[PDB]
DNA sequence: ATCGATCGATCGAT
DNA sequence: ATCGATCGATCGATTTTTTTTTTTTT
């Protein structure tokens, strides 16, 4: 018996720290990085009173997000027979407070990102996940209270906002979309335009992209009653070449992938590459997290040049691909974390363009057993060839002239539609 | 101080209120009988030159450790030094 | 002439002299009231002095200016810990260096008031330790019984600045603790006292109660105590014209380039060419800012090195006294973080507070360096920044600050030999990198 | 009375504010101009004004400005009310903000005294810990729903409660509530605390900061860690956290004993501490400027010529954009120039570091690591994992310079190389994931392992570093120094004049500023060579690397195909300097030849 | 504030053990305590340098396990040369 | 536990 | 006699709070 529209793009396109009382009470779409949040709680929704002296049910009152007053004199009489809520006939709803800081990539230099409260009601609640890059269309207000008896000087109601809508970083299929979209699928040669739509601006190896096409497309686990589901995700590996587009491609997959996370090698890109979290009740509740792959589950892993990685984090490397569930010893809290991610790897060969004609075990310091978890090895080349760059440099120059493949929306929907 | 000395100003005299332990509840207004039953009660606050004081020191006292049982712990004992 | 007022008195000139022999007592019995008559009498004693010269200082208004006594050297007070209860209010000679200086505290003088009507501005001074506001009323008079409006920005104020001070009277009873001292002060006494400085500051004793609950009217028993800070006594340069000529004379002297060097480190023996360098650096260089940029300064830093216990360290120990702004730090005890931007929590205000580093206070004047060879590799890098930019860039923590440090520096060097030994490579002997060394 | 006492100065100032402070006539800046300060303000109607305090100190001879000083806070209202009365006289949803400037003197925090309360005062010092903005009330609807509210007014002093007069109504009140935000006018505010300046403080006492809230449009104007001139609005606020101080803190003697503290409001602040385009057209006409821009580059340095140009070239990158879908093609550029120490290669970095805006520099040895990395910062407290950028981000879309990559070792060479691929970098440790944007032009200098040549040294192994970080930067551009008696006299001549206080008269063709503004004019361009001469560039790359196949012991490299990419960004840099879009092959030859010598430095 | 040790031992003898394990933080202080007549703290707002008249004696153990006669002097010692000088 | 405000009545004024 | 303000008895609300297991850095 209820619905509300999320609607659509409403610039704004304002960030965080830029907002004003001019923006208050009027809906403002806003951007920010998802942060820690409370668990979903029941909301008072519609108030009602079994009261005291005056009789039940008295009928429900509409409150509140969030005020609910004042019930002075009523329902019989007045008081002391005064209004009080009862569990019966009282509608409720899900509620979640959330923290979302402004995006560090959008963070002005040397200035600390600002914290922002994130309100959640109805369907919007719990749909968000912490650490996500996200957009929100809210309404900025002085809301609420104001006491805050601490301030006082200068007297203010601490600002809070609930976005009508939320969107992950930064699309879904529909009938009329998928239906003709199904008609695309019937062709067999579609496989090629999948290479054609693979990385059209990249050119590159049709072969290297083939392996790209493979793990990128995903697959069934598949479960074995009542035991292991084996591994439905591809662990992708790339033997690099200096000067080659290799580092660039996974980045294509980045905006390509519905769910994607790239921590690169180490030093270390986000984040710790593993779950370090210990609580700490106190303080205030602390926060718990897993490895980098925890951020995206069923989403493919993105990493490059493990050679620059520390061996400690590199243990989780072979670790993640193995059990397909994350685990660590710190500290008192005990669980079993299950994360399933396709895993991409591209690392540059030791030394020169090609390490040795001798077997890649000679090529790489990395152990075969840890490499063993890699089903696909992407090896590249080559020594200079005459026409080779004519086939590319001419391609490349024409690429930069800007200033066949499926539209990425279709192809990106294609896989997600498939994985779903 | 054992007893504050308030002074009524207007009615004057002298006020002495006992105080025990760590705290006290200070008197106000005027209790002076000249200001008693008269519409005007004199103002008063403590006169430190007037009121008597007592020097108060204190110390914890640890056990000699030979007296102690083989187990448990040394017992500190709060004491409060006063006067000469 | 100066119209400075605030006379510092003497104490004791009431002894031995007559009369005032009892006033010398009577002042020590009740110093507060004594200053009250005396600050006023000085006014009339000025006014009485001016009537003989008749028209003075344009004219009678300079007498309208307030005068006051700031008496010192009252007997000799014994440390702090000795202090008697009987001593409640009397002048006290004291010594100690300031542990902490609090931010200036505002105080009440004359409270400002208003009613609902008219609204009207009638107010009464804070006066005593209480503020008594009439229920009504000014304007319309009337009455009527309106709440009395108080705008605190209108009412009078003055500075009272709290300083906790740990005295070091020595003669410490043992096992007595290094007790400290509370102080409030007032006006010029406020803020005029730098923290960390041993001082003769004198004042009457003071103790006042405080509410236990800080809600309930109940006060906690015995009163907390603080200093009345009656008087202070801690311990651009403008040179008189004549010795300046002696500079022009001493400059005419032939050996000043040398004779000054013997006076540079008279305590020190030989190593004169070493003194000669010390002689140059203090006067080292001249600023060129050009049209823009430039600023190679005069800043010149020469590292001393050689045999251990050459008394090479006595120079810097000595030179440290020399420079108006000097710097001296041992190796490995000083860190690159100690050279700039501490940014520690104030911890009294419960908020992080940025602090200039060793190099920042190093900025200006000479700087001595112990164990520069022993210095951390994170160290010298902040210095290489100083070596080139003549500045320190702090982007760390919450804020970006690229701060200038322009200052002389000299490092003490201890050869790893420990003897430098005959022959050998030169630079390799000193250790440290050639880029650092050259 | 006092109503009129300020009202006197009111009409005194109201007429005064109407009156012309502009003495300049004819050429100008011929009056009024304060009314124009309204007019241009009426252009954007931002409800604020800049006005000089000094000019009021002029006409009234400061006598009114005297009233502006101590009697300020009390007399604030008469300023704008008459101004709004002037507004009502002139201009038409109305609340205003006044900003004074050019105050007689700046005062220190230690300089601060109680007599200074209610008196506007100029102060400066470094910013610390700015706070996020929260709306303040000062005007709002608050009244009891019984019988009706109808009351929006006053309650401006910080309480913010409460409603008093003509409640409820009609029952006696007082009463209770009701604050209505739906009808309220709010503004600002963000809170900050200025740290006292470092050079001011005597060591080692340390400075004592106090809180300065930023009211008015001055909010958000604050940049933390910056010393800035502050207009006074000195005031004060009650402090309930002072106990065991002790007082005396006087009471109302319903008892809450007054303790007021120093809170300095920021009313106004300054961060310190047309025909020009004709010059461009006058500059754009000059052909020799292509040479002149170079000779005007860095006179503080002696010679090295072509090395200079690239500096400018690093100062204007390529399109750093497109071409879809997709990936955004670079963009940027890189150089690390190396050679014998005392080459004064330092001349370049310190040149442009104090030259180009937001140009960042480091010792290039101990940042330590983060530095550019996230710490990641601990603790909080109350939390952990605080993410610093740090270091080289802030140079974003700007030229970054460092020294001796061999000094920072490999540990950060990883991420250093990382930022060179992904540009913007993702970062954290056991914290929340993040991807930080760094798109930054980068140069640096790492001294030769021998600091010499070693001419027979292949530059590849000569640099003490990996090829990818090597191949990433196009290009390093080695140079060497040796004694030349002609130049030794030239060095003896040219260099000492640098040492010289004079002659400082010697100059390059261009003022560094006029070229820099010209830079931005050059920055505006997005020259795109789609010209078929680009095809000619291809074999030029073919002819570039067909020879480098044999042998590999020469400058190879390969050469890298990315070299053609920079070959793109080379022309990307060239056309901007020449101002023409779509460039030319002759220009293409230039960047091509540039690489040639760039590459030949790897020869022998 | 509560001081002690060197500050407490000033104008008197200070006996010391585990002198090799006093590490750096102590060594530099007593390194300065060899400059004697001073204790220097630039820490916090405290800039003071207070007189330490302390008489100094510390017995310290040779490099592990015990001293080896074959070991040359100063190789056996765990203390810095400038510290022994 | 005490302090705080509400609220009730009553004795004077008009 | 109507109205008030005045005092008092009525009513009810406010009184403690930071240390030992940690963890990314060389
Ligand atoms: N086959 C190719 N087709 C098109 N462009 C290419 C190709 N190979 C290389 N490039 C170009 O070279 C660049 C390679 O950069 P990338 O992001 O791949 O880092 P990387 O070279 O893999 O780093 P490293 O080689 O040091 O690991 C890209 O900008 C790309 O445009």
């Amino acid at each position: 018996s209820e619905i509300h529209v999320r609607i659509s793009d409403f610039p704004t396109i304002y960030s965080l720290r830029e907002l004003r009382e001019s923006n208050l009470s009027s809906l403002v779409r806003v951007t920010g990085v998802v942060t820690r949040r409370t668990g979903v709680f029941p909301q008072l929704k519609y108030v009602k009173f079994n009261c005291l002296k005056c009789g039940s049910i008295l009928g429900p009152f509409f409150q509140d997000s969030n005020e609910e007053i004042r019930i002075s004199f009523c329902t019989n009489c007045k008081s002391k027979g005064p209004f009080r809520v009862n569990g019966e006939k009282t509608v409720y709803r899900n509620y979640q407070r959330v923290t979302l800081q402004e995006a560090p990539g959008t963070v002005p230099p040397g200035r600390l990102p600002r914290h922002r409260e994130v309100i959640l009601l109805a369907d919007l609640v719990d749909v968000s996940k912490p650490g996500e890059e996200v957009e929100v269309t809210g309404i900025y207000k002085n809301n609420y209270d104001g006491n805050l008896n601490a301030k006082n000087g200068f007297p203010v109601f601490a600002t809070i906002i609930e976005a009508n809508s939320i969107k992950r970083r930064e699309f879904s299929w529909t009938e009329e979309e998928e239906r003709e979209f199904r008609k695309i699928s019937r062709d067999r040669g579609i496989i090629d335009k999948i290479i054609s739509s693979m990385a059209p601006s990249i050119y590159g190896h049709r072969d290297i992209k083939t392996a790209v096409a493979c793990s990128l497309f995903g697959g069934v686990p598949k479960n074995v009653n009542g035991k292991h589901s084996i591994r439905g995700d591809i662990n992708v590996l790339l033997l690099g070449d200096p000067g080659t587009a290799k580092s660039q491609i996974l980045k294509y997959v980045e905006k390509t992938a519905h769910r994607a996370v790239f921590a690169t090698g180490q030093g270390a890109s986000a984040v710790g590459l593993t779950a370090s979290v210990r609580k700490d009740p106190i303080t205030k509740e602390w926060t718990l997290e897993g490895g980098a792959l925890v951020l995206a589950d069923k989403g493919v892993c993105l990493i490059d040049e493990f050679d620059k990685m520390n061996d400690q984090d590199r243990t989780s490397i072979h670790e993640a691909m193995e059990q397909q569930s994350i685990s660590i010893s710190k500290a008192g809290i005990v669980t079993t974390l299950q994360a399933r991610c396709s895993i991409i790897a591209a690392a540059n060969p030791n030394g020169g363009r090609y390490n040795s004609t001798l077997p890649l075990a000679q090529n790489v310091s990395l152990t075969e057993p840890i490499l063993s978890r890699f089903d696909i090895l992407c090896v590249v080349r080559d020594l200079v060839d005459e026409e080779a760059d004519e086939r590319l440099a001419t391609f490349v120059v024409d690429s930069h002239v800007r200033s066949s493949p499926i539209p990425q929306e279709l192809l990106m929907k294609y896989i997600h539609y498939a994985r779903t | 101080v054992e007893v504050i000395a308030y002074t009524c100003d207007q009615c004057g005299y002298e006020v002495f209120q006992e105080v025990n332990s760590r705290t006290f509840t200070p008197l106000s207004e005027c209790t002076s009988e000249e200001c008693s039953q008269n519409q005007t009660k004199g103002q008063l606050f403590m006169s430190t030159r007037a009121s008597k004081f007592s020097a108060f020191q204190e110390c914890k006292i640890q056990e000699l450790s030979q007296q102690v049982p083989v187990g448990h712990i040394p017992r500190s004992l709060n004491i409060h030094v006063n006067g000469t | 002439e100066l119209g400075t007022s605030n006379l510092n008195l003497d104490a004791r000139n009431l002894l031995a002299y007559k009369q005032t022999e009892d006033l010398y007592h009577q002042l020590l019995n009740y110093p507060q009231e004594v200053i009250s008559i005396m600050d006023q009498t000085i006014k009339d004693c000025m006014v009485s002095l001016i009537v003989d010269n008749n028209l003075d200082y344009d004219l009678d208004e300079i007498e309208t200016k307030f005068y006051k006594v700031r008496p010192y050297n009252v007997g000799s007070c014994k440390g702090m810990r000795e202090l008697n209860p009987n001593d409640i209010d009397k002048l006290i000679n004291l010594k100690g260096l300031v542990l902490r200086s609090t931010p200036v505290i505002p105080d009440m003088k004359v409270a400002f008031f208003k009613c609902n009507v008219c609204d009207h501005t009638m107010a009464v001074e804070i006066d005593r330790g209480v503020i008594q506001e009439p229920a009504r009323c000014e304007r319309i008079d009337c009455n009527e019984p309106n709440s009395m409006s108080l705008i605190h920005n209108r009412c009078s104020f003055a500075d009272k600045q709290v300083i906790k001070l740990q005295e070091t009277p020595d003669f410490v009873p043992d096992g007595q603790t290094p007790h400290s001292i509370s102080l409030c002060v007032y006006d010029e006494l406020v803020d005029s006292c730098r923290a960390g400085d041993r001082i003769e500051v004198t004042g009457t004793f003071r103790s006042i109660p405080i509410r236990a609950n800080s809600r309930q009217r109940v006060l906690k028993s015995l009163y907390k105590t603080y200093v009345d800070v009656v008087h202070v006594k801690v311990s651009v340069r403008q040179i008189t014209d004549q010795d300046l000529a002696k500079i022009r004379e001493v400059a005419a002297r032939e050996d000043l380039y040398s004779l000054l060097a013997r006076s540079i480190a008279p305590s020190i023996y030989e190593l004169e060419d070493v003194k000669k360098g010390i002689l140059l650096q203090l006067f080292g260089g001249t600023n060129k800012t050009f049209t823009k940029g430039g600023r190679y300064r005069g800043d010149i830093n020469i590292l001393l090195c050689g045999d251990p216990s050459t008394s090479k360290s006595q120079i810097l120990q000595y030179v440290h006294k020399i420079t108006p702004r000097g710097v001296y730090t041992s190796g490995k005890g000083s860190s690159a973080v100690g050279l700039t931007a501490y940014i520690t929590r104030d911890v009294d205000t419960k908020q992080l507070v940025l602090e200039s580093g060793a190099l920042v206070l190093s900025d200006g004047g000479v700087c001595c360096i112990d164990e520069f060879d022993k210095m951390s590799d994170s160290t010298r890098s902040v210095l290489h920044e100083v070596m080139e930019q003549q500045t320190i860039s702090i982007a760390k923590a919450g804020i970006i600050t690229t701060l200038n440090a322009r200052s002389s520096i000299l490092a003490s060097a201890n050869p790893i030999g420990s003897r430098y030994n005959p022959n050998l490579p030169v630079t390799e002997n000193i250790d440290l990198p050639p880029p650092l060394l050259s | 009375v006092d109503d009129v006492t300020g009202e006197k100065v009111r009409e005194a100032f109201e007429q005064f504010l109407e009156d012309f402070s502009v003495q300049s006539t004819d050429t100008g800046e011929v009056e009024k101009v304060y009314r124009a300060q309204i007019e241009f303000m009426k252009i954007y109607d931002l409800n604020t004004i800049y006005i000089d305090y000094q000019h009021l100190s002029m006409r009234e001879n400061g006598a009114l400005a005297m009233a502006i000083s101590e009697q300020y806070y009390r007399f604030l209202p008469f300023l704008q009310k008459g101004l709004r009365r002037v507004v009502r006289k002139y201009a038409p949803e109305r609340v205003f903000q006044i900003s004074f400037f050019n105050l007689p003197t700046v005062h220190r925090i230690r300089d601060i005294r109680s007599e200074k309360i209610g008196s506007l005062l100029s102060i400066s010092g470094t910013v610390t810990r700015t706070s996020e903005v929260r709306p303040e009330l000062y005007k709002a609807s608050f009244t009891c729903d019984m019988c009706r509210a109808i009351v929006d007014n006053v309650e401006q002093s910080f309480k913010y409660t409460e409603p008093t007069f003509c409640p409820n109504p009609s029952c006696e009140n007082r009463a209770f509530w009701t604050l209505n935000v739906t009808r309220s006018r709010f503004l600002d505010w963000q809170k900050v605390r200025i740290q006292e300046n470092a050079n001011e403080i005597p060591t080692g006492s340390m400075p004592r900061t106090l809180d300065v809230i930023l009211r008015g449009d001055s909010v958000e104007r604050a940049k933390p860690g910056d010393r800035c001139k502050f207009t006074g609005v000195e005031i004060v606020v009650p402090d309930v956290t002072q106990l065991g101080l002790p007082g005396v803190k006087p009471s109302s003697t319903g008892v809450r004993d007054l303790t007021y503290k120093i809170s300095f409001l920021a009313c106004h602040v300054i961060s310190i501490g047309s025909d020009e385009i004709n010059e461009l057209k006058e500059m754009v006409k000059d052909e020799h400027i292509y040479d002149k821009l170079v000779r005007s580059i860095a006179p503080a340095v002696f010679g090295h010529e072509a090395v200079k140009k690239g500096i400018l070239l690093q100062m204007l990158g390529g399109v750093h954009k497109s071409t879809v879908e997709g990936i955004k093609l670079r963009g940027d550029i890189n150089i690390c120039v190396v050679g014998d120490p005392s080459t004064s290669k330092s001349q370049f970095l310190k040149y442009v570091v104090g030259f180009a805006p937001r140009s960042v520099y480091t010792s290039g040895k101990a940042s330590s690591a983060a530095g550019l990395t996230a710490a990641v910062v601990r603790d909080e407290e109350g939390g952990d994992y605080t993410i610093e950028a740090g270091a080289l981000m802030l140079a974003d879309n700007g030229i970054c310079c460092i020294d001796e990559f061999d000094k920072m070792d490999i540990s950060d060479q990883v991420a250093i190389h990382e930022a060179m691929e992904q540009q913007t970098i993702s970062i954290a440790k056991a914290g929340i994931h993040a991807t930080l944007n760094a798109r930054t032009s980068i140069l640096a200098a790492a001294n030769p392992v021998g600091g010499r040549y070693n001419r027979k040294l292949s530059l590849r192994g000569n640099l003490n570093m990996t090829a990818p970080i090597m191949s990433r930067f196009d290009l390093f551009f080695v140079i060497l120094d040796d004694c030349n008696e002609k130049i030794d006299t030239e060095l003896a001549s040219h260099i000492v004049d640098l040492h010289m206080k004079r002659d400082e008269a010697i100059e390059p063709p261009f003022s560094a500023e006029q070229l820099r503004r010209y830079i931005k004019y050059a920055r505006t361009f997005k020259p795109i060579l789609t010209k078929e001469a680009r095809s000619y560039l291809v074999e030029k790359y073919k002819e570039l690397r067909k020879d480098d196949a044999q042998g590999f012991s020469r400058s190879s490299y390969r050469i890298t195909v990315r070299q053609l990419e920079s070959m793109i960004r080379l022309s990307e840099a060239i056309a901007r300097a020449n101002c023409v879009d779509e460039i030319t092959p002759s220009f293409i030859a230039e960047a091509y030849d540039l690489l040639r010598q760039s590459i030949i430095r790897v020869d022998v | 504030l509560e001081g002690g040790a060197l500050v407490l031992a000033d104008n008197g003898i200070c006996c010391i053990d585990e002198f090799d394990k006093m590490d750096e933080s102590d060594r530099t202080a007593i390194h300065e305590v060899m400059e004697q007549q001073t204790i220097s703290i630039s820490k916090a707002g405290i800039n003071t340098t207070l007189n330490a008249r302390t008489s100094i004696l510390a017995a310290a153990n040779p490099l592990y396990g015990r001293y080896n006669p074959r070991l040359s002097p100063l190789d056996n010692i765990n203390l810095p040369a400038a510290l022994l000088s």
